[PDB]
């Protein structure tokens, strides 16, 4: 359950609150009954509240409005930018950093024993969040051979076998495999080719990845509020 | 019974139209309509105020005249002392809502100040008033409970509540208020068997009273916890009942017809090693308590006594028998049973 | 007194500096005075709904409900006290009769007592032969009382006792003329 | 509430408006300002009036609530019915509760039933059984001779008849009687007095009136129902109620009033002889029954009072009245009462 | 209530093992512990003394009857 809570403003009235929330002043008596207020409902200052602290409320006190509120179906324009950042951080998840030392496992991408855990410098395990978490997950999926991970036959990629000839056919095979790998992730909305080239022994390419927008992540997390898990099991 | 906002506004508009035709625009946003709506809202609020006052008066106005106060639910409140390491170098400010707590699991109640406070530079320790955030007796913390401030400056040496909080109260229900008032009204009664019995029972040392009525005479049977009626207590009862008895009627006081029952019991026991004086005295004490617990009109059922003696222990106590107790000793309403000489034989 | 708060927001709440004779402020303040006065009256009206704090007309309503009517020039405090006392009247004993006698009359210091002749019934054993006791009969009988009054009384005081005495008791009244003698009652010859 | 009036409020508003500005000086009839202030002042006047009325109502409600002195509701009529057999019984027949009694007289189609079982002994010729009207209110106050049917269908029944008109049925209690009994309550807070005994006897709703006859060391409580009877159950209920109120050590006895049943046969002459019929006879009989049953305890029957009561029905239509069974006034003692018996009227 | 008390008595009698002596007071407390308040007094119309069972004997319930007063 969840209800709205209203702070008493300067020289406010119960009719104004009822109009603001319920859309009609008629509910001010219901608001009085629910909050158990005496006739001077909103006193000028705390000196008057001292006369009867139980039954009276002064400026700065909090009233309860029993309207069933729900975090979903809330306009994202009202949400603060920091709140949006935290929401997308929750949506993309938090995971222990393993892709530290980018140079090492970029030099030995196809081999095992390439990545390892790391510390955050404060004595605790390192963590990657949001875009860093997505980077880590996508790098791990691309580097992982398909079928090598226990309990997950489909997770990984076939790039270890696509060290073929230097022709456009193998380049297309690589591109298709990479697109399959990126599309395998549920968070990746779509991926597509940008540009590629061949320099004899070396193949080079780059891709564009469009993660789920801020609106979709906000909606997902705020809908998760009904369950309270706030965790990812994709 | 009462008008309402729409009705008041409609009648105001109708009366305004009747009074003059110079105004005809009563649409939303009109200055005249806004004025009439404000007046109508004020009048509706006054109507609600009158309704509240009358509702209070219906259920408290009459009884309040007889010095009877209904117990309202209150937040526990009281004074706390804050000590500073030294006289204050500047004017310190404690805003309203500053929280005070206690470092115990026994008392998770939170207290807060409902008003702003100021401590002068010359002061070294200032007392403030804090209110419990929850209504009820839960805020009635004992002395030396409140010992922390959640937003205080480091200049504080210590925090302490000098006295226990006792102002927290639960709301008294209306039926209990009516019951107290009716009990008082009944107590105002006089010159009846009920009123005489009541007035006798208000005496401190009287435990039970039976009033027997005869034409032209009243006799009162009274007893203490021991089933006795001392001469001093008899005189006290007489003096108290001088005010109660009817005019032209004779009243007498007498002691309850006490009947001391001597019980000699043979108790068969399983564990022969546990036979000893202590178990004997325990059984004797149980029997004595059973016999002395009986009220004025309670008859001594022997089967219930056997049940109690066997329920002392379900396996150890094997069997019981009595030579004195052959059949249930019936007694009248004015004859109480009490414990006499008791003996227990272990077999 | 939320008239200014719930007024149309564009309207001025304060007397304008440009004109000391601002009719808008005059009209608003006139209406606000009536609103505040009605609020004050409504707050004060709570006193009339309680027997403890009621006054003339509503107190008369209360006393008419309780069956007690205001006397000539009887003020509210004594009237409510009389109502409360009238509700709480003890009845059916010597003390109640004495209290009624001393209330109906204008003073309390008068000597009044209720005699119970059945205390002086001649019993065979305990009663002294030539003592104070009398043989049982019509007067020396239970359910009989003789009330001694040491002051002038109207005959309607008997009816007053009839209101308080228990049902089934015969009533007698004795007038003690010694208590009402002017000054010292001892007569002198020498 | 100080009970202000409209003119003073309007005058005060106008005076303050004039004081606050010299520009506004037109408060004639038909002006906008006068109309607005008139409307406001009228609403205030209505508020004050309704507040006063609501306070009066709330005083009554607080009186009711504080003492739990609930107002008495409408009472269902009840009475007794006589039943006769062909011959004295041999079987001890059983009549369970709920045995319905009805009347063929369509003017009074109300139904009655027994709330308690009854037994008729062998060698018994008739039985009296108490019955209660199914419907509440005055509708059960049928006249004598109305009930003449029993729905049990037993063949042993010869005839059914209620020997007296029912009167116990009444509507909801009036305000004046409620206030009267509240005064009796206040008076009877002192338990041992005569008024308190009278209240305790009247504490039972079914009791109509009580006369407390007092002697030295003895009390006699004459009590009766609306019909002038006093059943054993009601006597026991009165005694149980009086246990709390009666004085201790004084003998008390409860007995029924010395009820006297009057039979009236009236010969009446009518000026307009076309008006003769069953309606006029029944109307006059109803008036006579109402007059006789409205008599309280210690009310002496006066023949001239009955004459004027009959003649005031219609002084022109009714020409003369003569009684075939009454010739002199009946004196009722303090402990007696008159109730209607068989009422008959002959139209000439 | 009659059937419940009869069932309790039957259970108590049938639960007796070999060489278990019937004691009337034990049966009294077993009956009274059903409800000490509701049950006021108990009296037996066919038993007056305890029954001694030898080692090779046993007691079993016969016809159980209860009268409510």
């Amino acid at each position: 359950m969840r209800f709205k809570k209203h702070v008493v403003q300067h020289e406010e009235t119960m009719q104004a609150i009822a109009q603001r929330y319920y859309g009609d002043v008629s509910y001010w008596i219901d608001l009085v009954e629910h909050n158990n207020l005496k006739y001077p409902y909103l006193v000028e200052t705390d000196e008057e509240k001292m006369k009867d602290p139980e039954r009276l409320a002064s400026t700065g006190d909090t009233l309860i409005i029993p309207i069933e509120s729900d975090l979903t179906d809330v306009s994202a324009k009202e949400i603060n930018s920091r709140d949006k950042d935290v929401l997308v951080e929750l949506a993309l998840g938090r995971d222990l950093n393993i892709t530290a030392d980018e140079k090492y496992f970029n030099e030995h991408g196809t081999s095992d024993n390439i990545l390892a855990f790391s510390t955050n410098g404060n004595g605790d395990l390192d963590t990657v969040k949001g875009i860093d978490n997505m980077k880590q997950q996508l790098q791990a999926r691309l580097l992982t051979p398909r079928g090598s991970l226990m309990l997950h036959p489909n997770y990984g990629s076939d790039l270890h076998n696509l060290f073929g000839l230097n022709i456009p056919e193998q380049a297309t095979l690589i591109e298709m495999e990479v697109l399959r790998t990126l599309t395998s992730d549920n968070r990746v909305k779509s991926a597509n080719l940008i540009d590629w080239k061949i320099q004899g022994n070396v193949y080079s390419g780059q891709f564009s990845v469009e993660i789920k927008s801020v609106e979709e992540s906000i909606n997902f997390v705020l809908g998760q509020d009904e369950e309270g898990i706030f965790a990812l099991f994709e | 019974k009462t008008r309402k906002l729409t009705n008041i506004l409609s009648k105001l508009i109708d009366k305004t139209m009747a009074g003059t035709s110079k105004i005809t625009d009563f649409t939303p946003g009109s200055a005249s309509r806004s004025l009439l709506e404000a007046v109508s809202l004020e009048i509706e609020q006054f109507y609600i105020l009158t309704k509240e006052n009358i509702d209070w008066g219906i259920q408290e106005g009459i009884i309040e005249a007889f010095d009877f106060q209904k117990r309202q639910s209150k937040r526990a409140y009281g004074d706390v002392t804050i000590q500073f390491y030294q006289p204050l170098d500047m004017r310190m400010y404690i805003p309203a809502g500053t929280t005070f707590t206690s470092t115990r699991q026994e008392y998770p109640q939170q207290f807060e100040t409902l008003v702003d406070y100021y401590a002068e530079p010359d002061s070294t320790e200032i007392v403030v008033e804090v209110y419990c955030k929850e209504t009820g007796v839960a805020g009635n913390v004992p002395e030396g409970t409140i010992n922390t401030i959640a937003s205080g400056s480091s200049l504080i040496r210590s925090v302490n509540n000098e006295y226990s909080f006792n102002t927290g109260t639960k709301e008294e229900s209306q039926e209990d208020f009516k019951r107290r008032f009716h009990s008082f009204v009944e107590s105002r009664g006089r010159a009846t068997n009920k009123s005489v019995r009541y007035g006798a029972l208000q005496i401190p040392d009287v435990e039970g009273v039976y009033v027997y009525e005869e034409t032209g005479h009243i006799t009162v049977f009274a007893h203490d916890r021991n089933g006795n009626l001392s001469d001093t207590l008899k005189e006290d009862i007489i003096d108290a009942l001088q005010d109660y008895r009817p005019s032209g009627i004779m009243l007498d006081v007498t002691g309850v017809e006490k009947e001391e029952v001597n019980v000699s019991a043979t108790v068969t026991i399983s564990n022969k090693s546990r036979i000893g004086d202590t178990l004997q005295k325990h059984i004797e004490s149980v029997i004595r308590s059973y016999l002395n617990n009986l009220k004025t009109s309670d008859d001594l059922i022997i089967t219930d006594l056997i049940q109690a003696i066997m329920n002392i222990d379900d396996v150890l106590i094997y069997d019981v028998s009595f030579d004195n107790l052959d059949e249930n000793i019936i007694v009248p309403p004015q004859g109480i049973i009490r414990a006499g000489e008791i003996k227990v034989e272990l077999k | 007194a939320n008239f200014l708060k719930n007024l149309h927001p564009l309207l001025r709440r304060d007397r304008n500096k440009k004109d000391n004779q601002d009719p808008n402020f005059a009209l608003i303040d006139a209406l606000n005075e009536e609103m505040n006065q009605v609020e004050k009256d409504a707050i004060e009206s709570k006193l009339q709904s309680s027997l403890k704090t009621s006054t003339s007309e509503y107190l008369d309503k209360f006393g008419d409900w309780f069956g007690v009517y205001r006397k000539t020039d009887e003020k509210d405090d004594v009237y409510r006290a009389r109502i409360i006392k009238y509700l709480l009247l003890k009845r059916g004993t010597n003390n109640a009769i004495i209290d009624a006698i001393k209330d109906y009359l204008g003073r309390d210091d008068i000597d009044v007592s209720v005699y119970e002749p059945f205390t002086n019934i001649f019993y065979t054993n305990k009663s002294h032969l030539n003592g104070e006791d009398h043989l049982m009969g019509y007067y020396y009988r239970f359910a009989v009382i003789n009330v001694s009054i040491g002051d002038y009384f109207p005959v309607e005081i008997i009816d007053v006792i009839n209101e308080f005495k228990p049902a089934g008791v015969t009533l007698y009244v004795t007038y003690d003329g010694a208590s009402t003698i002017r000054g010292g009652a001892i007569i002198k010859w020498d």
